[PDB]
């Protein structure tokens, strides 16, 4: 149980932003085994849709 | 007043100035700093563009900035990682980072962190990551953990990596909380995991510092924050805003 | 993101020898061609928003996607999808002032399609404002520009396409 | 300097525009 | 370029290219001809330049020619010559691109270490790099060599 | 920021007491007058924009030089940060007539302000009588009562302001 | 307090109170005279009811106040009903407040490391603040009983 | 920080002098008081919450108006922020203990500390009083030599505070 | 030093130093004796080593002694055995600290800087180390010099 | 274990391995032998030692074998009697790992929660861990002794 | 930051009338140095670290007790800090130097360097020789015309600190 790769989608709700925010929204990162629990859950405050998961280690 | 009037007035304006100045260029800037003045009074046709809103927890205010107020050529220029850049931008952003977190570039000491800029260059850790692992490293601890005690650290730490001064009382309470419970470590994880953090800056974003003209600055932490604001920051030890929303 | 001045060095880098003849002919084809880039770009930088109203009017204002059930339906998405249109000039600009198309495959077109296959936006519809967006252009800075724009609008379509 | 010169031509004639465009609009 | 540059800083920001960046470019494509023809002027002698630079360098730093130095031996002069080609194919590509960048990622990014791992030292680079500075400016017109010089001297405070 | 109600517990916590026959007198007291308070705010609420028209409109004819070159409302820059300035003060003072309590007022606003100001050159005194003029506008709209209670903390921005 | 809830909710968006806060402000003040009623009513029967929890917390758990435990001695009984008595004021001032945030800030922040110093078992607090709900609501009425006991769960949970 | 070793080789250093015998005796002190440090600083952490007990109940026993309404630790909250703040000082003790110098209470505890609680309302003469108890808590389980090992850097807390 | 980087990495986590650095304590301390009789044999004999680094160094590299090198001239040689002195000091604190902490401060931290500024040959500072690694290494026994070697090791490496 | 810190340290820092974490790795590898020498004792001798600590605990607190406690039932004092082996396991681990990360991360990492959801008094683990301690470091011998309290204790302020 | 021709446009802004002959003046005085100006600042950011080392150099050749032990430029770290230092002088004047005010200074310079170098124990006397060296090399580097107009810029730094 070493590493999750995640790609999510984060759109935008509450305003719309000038900026580019493109790579915010759809991006795939690593993140910790200690850390998936929180980023997972700020995912899903956040509104967005968790497209898949894989083991990585 | 006539919207319709001071357009005519504008336009006369602009074909008297036109008329004497006798040359194609100048008669073509200057008609083009009149049109400026004409396409904004054309522009705002519906209301005023858009108030910029600085959101805020319940502990402190909401505040909001006249969009007329930011838009003055003060805007910082945010370095972003596209992860295709070319090595020259992408060094770039790596030095914008250090520059934000450390408070002055820190490769004047020779000193880096090679396999974190190498990851943050090549894609596998984003700017956020980056940011992370970078305030929680050995080099951070050593210039901005051992000198201070846990208030001047959560001080300095949202320096570094929120850009903004603590606004409340209850604020740096949490954050006291935070450092004292877990360390360093854990007083960047909440410092950059939290929604602020995501909502101003992303996943791709060096921080920066909000300052005047950035963004709408909070009155009650004024002096302080420029205080903090201010490279002779860490030459005070003292802690200054927990004692402030104290007094 | 490079420029062609930028592509020609890569070329010549990888090939390992300096600028030759028709390097500079390449270059100079270029740079003659800076003044009518940088008048078009002025143009567009005055005139965004109009051009954006009048494409995003013709291709979608009465159209069934700004009625409800449709993606523009709200005063959230339709501002999105005026942001959008915004992107997309813009980053013309930016391709057609640097004279090439790498600029828009990578900041525009990265992810681009995954974001709006996820988020329901259709893409016959982009397209259809994309090109609105090119005639628009194409008027408003003339045919020689509108020529130069068109390759770039164009490259976007068949990117969303 | 040519900037300079279009100000220094413009600011003599500031009270002629201003004038000019006060009565084309007013009364 | 200096138009990426512009269009990064731009992009930075979220904006359309400023006035200044707009005659930013507006002098960089003004002055195109000027600068092709100073980087053709650098082109037809190479070798001139080259030869020139090496002997310059082995003049102001015998170190490098002298026994136990890194440069001796007549079979280092077949890659000196050559390195100082490829320095000054930089400077011309530098040259046509308006600014340090093409230079930059080609032979900037990483020289320390190149040399590091080639027991270079970076005070031979430096001089051999003044001496083609000293030929090229001495080649080209004193408008040409002013607009030159700054890459020529960017190179010899990059490799040190 | 603290109610009529964290008040009253707090005075009762810090000596360790319940509540006391004073302590419920004043409980219902400030229960007595919430439907007028969520009134007076819904009424300041419908007519924000309109008050700070005539307030600002009122400041500027009684201090013609803050617009005049010179004045620190000498732009449209200026004077939309004014404007919003004015937009903070109605909105907090509402805040405070709301909860019944000067503390979110002397909390969020008046904390720093002169200091901010003094670093900004913004004049305190015209920002007072900007805060008065407000105060006038709001009596009318809001009516006699609503008047007193909300023009107490105008008059607290005032003299925290003063 | 409810309405501090609703001005800071409404203060973190950097606007006036939507229609749903003004109208949770006129519930919350029409329960203004039923609030102050029960927290009377509470007040009024504070003796009694600490008296009588009291009771049954110590037949319920005779080891709290056998030799050994923690509450032994008459001392430590007497810091153990203080404590409920705390806990009926913070209650009574989350009556009027409206929300259990007096409680919160009051009772609740730190209520676990403090009596882990004091060698205090919180299962022992959560029976005791549990009989002290059923004494309390034995003496309301029914439609005040669920009122007062959920404040009393909302404790009992956070020392749970 | 600076430990003992570092503070011989910094005052060495500056000076640019080579180690000379009253240096290597110096170190030749601390290398021998070492294994009575780790022992004492291994019983500390083992039993750093009872002494932390002890301590807080002698000092809150001895003065009861701390802890009852009105008092700067009358709440679950304060009471928790004055064990952590006996429990911070107890484990830089410590750490100066097996550094062998006080360099790190200084950096760490004592820089910004007295204005720091001079804001919040603090009493240092009880938190001293308090230092002192865990003092004497501290030595009876470590042994004389510890005991006054560790006095002396808990003293230096205590006037560091003053 | 160990306790240092010790007591510094358990604050980092706001914990006590758990046994396991204990034992790290406890091992550094218990080789002191060794530590301080290595430092002796370094100190008492820092005048031959530096001469015969300085010899070593100018045999292997004459280019810095001569015509045109850094070290060229009685009073640039003598900033050459002076560095040398200094680098011979700093090992000696390393080598009393348990690790290279007091080499990192003094003399690693800036180095490259320091010597870019200076225009000093940074593969001749390589050269250097490795000479006086060797000299001094010849005094000690086999135990001791491999202890002293890394420590040479490692300034070598951040000279590189 | 005492390897893997060292190497992830290195690996944070992207270099090889500092003198001290080179003296660490070497006094770990040294005092290996006796290390496992105690663990091997500590495993044969397991079965004697929780029936003594498991008695001892019991003998302790007569809160726990009393009804209504965690001690009382026979499968119940089964599960406690379990857990005290589960936990002399984690010791012996800890003591061939020469830390305390096998004990971390199996039995110190969510025991508070875990106690919590099983009701279990975690003064009884103070209690019972420090029943394990005294029957160890009395069959064991005295050096061996030393470094099985040290681990004890760690896990005693880790559940305390 | 402000320049020359933002100087002038306030100046005349808050009177509120338009540029008369002192104005054209101080633009034309302005823009007839703007390209020597410009070749400078050309000639300072090519050649930077050249400055820098002959400045360093008479620095510590005039004051050598700074880089001996004892000395504050003593340590790798401290001598690369000195001459890191020295580089934000000489861009700094160099961007004052292109604007033509001061402000630039004042405001990222001036604003917290007497605290740093107090704190830090930095000598200042040294650093304004520093500038002074600085100062000379420069003025040989870029010739005598843009000496004068970086040196104004390397006094009003030097005065700042002293
Ligand atoms: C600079 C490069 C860039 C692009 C291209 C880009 C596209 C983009 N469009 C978005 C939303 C959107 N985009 C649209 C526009 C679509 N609906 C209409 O019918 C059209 C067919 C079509 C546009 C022509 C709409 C309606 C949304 C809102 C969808 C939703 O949130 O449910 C979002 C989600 C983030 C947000 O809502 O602010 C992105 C990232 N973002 C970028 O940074
Ligand atoms: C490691 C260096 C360091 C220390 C020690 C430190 C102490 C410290 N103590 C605090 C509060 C406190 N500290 C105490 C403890 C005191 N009052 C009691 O009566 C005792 C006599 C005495 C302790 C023995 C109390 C009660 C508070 C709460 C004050 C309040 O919330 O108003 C706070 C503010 C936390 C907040 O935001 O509420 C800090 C920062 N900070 C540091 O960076
Ligand atoms: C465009 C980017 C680029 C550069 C700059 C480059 C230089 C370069 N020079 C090399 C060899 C070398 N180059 C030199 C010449 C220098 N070294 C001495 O210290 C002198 C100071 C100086 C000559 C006076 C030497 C001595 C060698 C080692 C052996 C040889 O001569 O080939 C090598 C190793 C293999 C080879 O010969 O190709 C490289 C990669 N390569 C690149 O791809
Ligand atoms: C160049 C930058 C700039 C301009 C021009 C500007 C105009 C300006 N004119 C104002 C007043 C005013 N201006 C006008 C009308 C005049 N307005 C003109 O456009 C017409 C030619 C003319 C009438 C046909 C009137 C009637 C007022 C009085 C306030 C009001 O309209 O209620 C105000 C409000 C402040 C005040 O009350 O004095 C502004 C901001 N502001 C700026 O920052
Ligand atoms: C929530 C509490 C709060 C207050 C009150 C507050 C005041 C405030 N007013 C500001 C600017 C300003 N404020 C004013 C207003 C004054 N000009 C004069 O003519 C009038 C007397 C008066 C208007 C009635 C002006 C003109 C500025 C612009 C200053 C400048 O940029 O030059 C700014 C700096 C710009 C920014 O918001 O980012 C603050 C912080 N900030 C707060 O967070
Ligand atoms: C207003 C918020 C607040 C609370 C709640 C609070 C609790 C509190 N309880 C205390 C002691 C105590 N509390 C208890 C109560 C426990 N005994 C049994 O186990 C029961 C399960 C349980 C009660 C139902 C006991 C027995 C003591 C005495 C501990 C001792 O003397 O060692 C003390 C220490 C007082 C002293 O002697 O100096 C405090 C501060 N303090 C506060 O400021
Ligand atoms: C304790 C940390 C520390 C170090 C290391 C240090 C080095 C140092 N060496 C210097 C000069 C020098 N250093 C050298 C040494 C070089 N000559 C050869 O090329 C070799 C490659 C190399 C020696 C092995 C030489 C030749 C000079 C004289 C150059 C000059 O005059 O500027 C100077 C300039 C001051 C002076 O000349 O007295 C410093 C500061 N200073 C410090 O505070
Ligand atoms: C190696 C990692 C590990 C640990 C540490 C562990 C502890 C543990 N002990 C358990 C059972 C239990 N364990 C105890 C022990 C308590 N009784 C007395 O109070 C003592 C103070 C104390 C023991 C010293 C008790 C009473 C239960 C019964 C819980 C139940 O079945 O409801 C359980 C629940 C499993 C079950 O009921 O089938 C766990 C998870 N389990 C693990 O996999
Ligand atoms: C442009 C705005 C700006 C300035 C002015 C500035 C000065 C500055 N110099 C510093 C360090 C330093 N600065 C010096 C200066 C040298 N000491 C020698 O004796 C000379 C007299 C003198 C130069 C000629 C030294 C020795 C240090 C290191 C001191 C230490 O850390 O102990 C530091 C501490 C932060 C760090 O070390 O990175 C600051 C803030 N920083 C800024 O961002």
């Amino acid at each position: 149980t070493r590493l999750f790769k995640v790609t999510a989608l984060i759109p935008s709700y509450k305003k719309v932003r000038g900026g580019r925010e493109l790579q915010n929204t759809y991006f795939t990162k690593l993140v910790e085994y200690d850390r998936w629990f929180a980023e997972q859950q700020r995912i899903q405050k956040q509104g967005g849709k968790i497209l898949s998961v894989k083991m990585v280690a | 007043c006539s919207i319709d009037a001071t357009i005519v007035a504008v336009q006369e304006m602009r074909r008297a100035a036109t008329g004497y100045l006798k040359s194609n260029d100048d008669k073509e800037l200057v008609g083009s700093y009149f049109d400026v003045i004409i396409r904004s009074l054309n522009a705002d046709k519906s209301d005023t563009p858009a108030d910029v809103v600085r959101p805020s927890s319940p502990d402190r205010a909401g505040l909001v900035l006249p969009a007329i107020y930011a838009l003055a050529g003060q805007s910082r220029p945010a370095f972003k990682m596209s992860r295709t850049l070319t090595s020259a931008e992408k060094e770039r952003v790596v030095r914008a980072a250090y520059r934000q977190v450390f408070e002055r570039d820190i490769l004047a000491y020779g000193q880096s962190i090679s396999y974190l800029d190498s990851k943050v260059k090549n894609g596998e850790i984003s700017v956020k990551e980056f940011i992370r692992l970078l305030g929680k490293s050995e080099l951070y601890r050593k210039q901005f953990f051992e000198p201070f005690i846990n208030s001047r650290v959560l001080e300095l730490a949202f320096k570094h990596f929120l850009g903004r001064a603590p606004e409340s009382r209850t604020e740096v309470q949490n954050y006291y909380s935070i450092v004292a419970a877990q360390g360093l470590g854990g007083l960047v994880d909440a410092l950059v995991d939290g929604e602020e953090y995501g909502r101003i800056f992303g996943e791709d974003t060096v921080p920066f510092i909000r300052d005047l003209g950035q963004e709408a600055q909070p009155s009650w932490n004024w002096g302080a924050a420029y205080s903090l604001y201010n490279y002779a920051a860490p030459r005070r030890k003292v802690p200054q805003f927990i004692t402030l929303y104290a007094d | 993101m490079q420029d062609v001045i930028g592509k020609v060095i890569a070329e010549y880098d990888t090939k390992g020898k300096y600028l030759d003849a028709a390097a500079l002919d390449l270059l100079r084809s270029y740079f003659d061609s800076g003044d009518l880039r940088l008048k078009a770009a002025q143009a567009i930088t005055a005139n965004a928003e109009v051009i954006v109203r009048a494409a995003s009017a013709k291709a979608l204002h009465y159209t069934p996607v700004t009625k409800p059930g449709g993606n523009m339906y709200y005063a959230r998405r339709y501002a999105s999808c005026i942001r959008d249109l915004d992107y997309f000039l813009r980053y013309a600009t930016y391709a057609m002032l640097a004279d090439n198309t790498t600029l828009l495959d990578e900041y525009v077109l990265k992810g681009l399609t995954e974001t709006y296959r996820a988020l329901g936006v259709p893409l016959d519809i982009s397209v259809r404002a994309i090109n609105a967006l090119k005639e628009v252009v194409a008027g408003q800075v003339g045919p020689k520009a509108g020529q130069e724009m068109a390759k770039y609008f164009d490259h976007l379509a068949k990117g969303l396409g | 300097q040519r900037r300079l010169a279009i100000v220094q031509i413009l600011t003599t004639n500031a009270e002629a525009i201003v004038s000019r465009a006060a009565g084309r609009i007013f009364t | 370029s200096v138009v990426t540059k512009a269009i990064v800083s731009a992009d930075a920001e979220a904006r359309y290219l400023s006035p200044g960046e707009l005659d930013r470019i507006r002098g960089f494509v003004s002055s195109g001809e000027r600068r092709l023809r100073v980087a053709q002027t650098l082109t037809e002698s190479r070798e001139r330049i080259i030869k020139q630079a090496g002997d310059q360098l082995f003049q102001k730093r015998p170190d490098l020619v002298s026994p136990g130095g890194n440069a001796y031996g007549a079979e280092r002069t077949a890659s000196c010559l050559r390195d100082l080609d490829y320095y000054l194919r930089l400077v011309t590509f530098g040259i046509v691109a308006g600014d340090v960048t093409p230079i930059e990622e080609i032979g900037v990014i990483g020289v320390k270490e190149m040399y590091r791992n080639l027991e270079v030292p970076l005070p031979g680079m430096v001089e051999a790099v003044k001496a083609m500075k000293s030929v090229a400016t001495g080649l080209l017109s004193g408008d040409d060599s002013a607009e030159v010089g700054y890459y020529f001297d960017y190179l010899a405070g990059a490799l040190a | 920021m603290q109610d009529a109600i964290t008040s009253v517990i707090n005075t009762y916590d810090v000596q360790g007491k319940y509540f006391d026959t004073s302590a419920f007198d004043k409980l219902k007291a400030y229960y007595a007058t919430g439907e007028l308070r969520v009134r007076a705010a819904g009424t300041i609420s419908a007519n924000a924009a309109t008050i700070i028209k005539e307030a600002s409109a009122k400041l500027f004819s009684n201090q013609p030089d803050l617009v005049r070159p010179g004045g620190n409302a000498y732009t449209t820059r200026r004077y939309a940060a004014c404007v919003r300035d004015m937009d903070y003060f109605l909105r907090y003072a509402t805040y405070a007539m709301l909860a019944g309590d000067t503390s979110i007022l002397d909390e969020r606003v008046l904390n720093g302000l002169k200091e901010t100001y003094n670093s900004l050159g913004v004049p305190i005194s015209s920002t007072v009588q900007g805060i008065q003029a407000m105060k006038e506008v709001t009596g009318s709209l809001v009516g006699s009562g609503a008047a007193k209670e909300m023009g107490v903390y105008f008059d607290y921005l005032s003299s925290g302001l003063s």
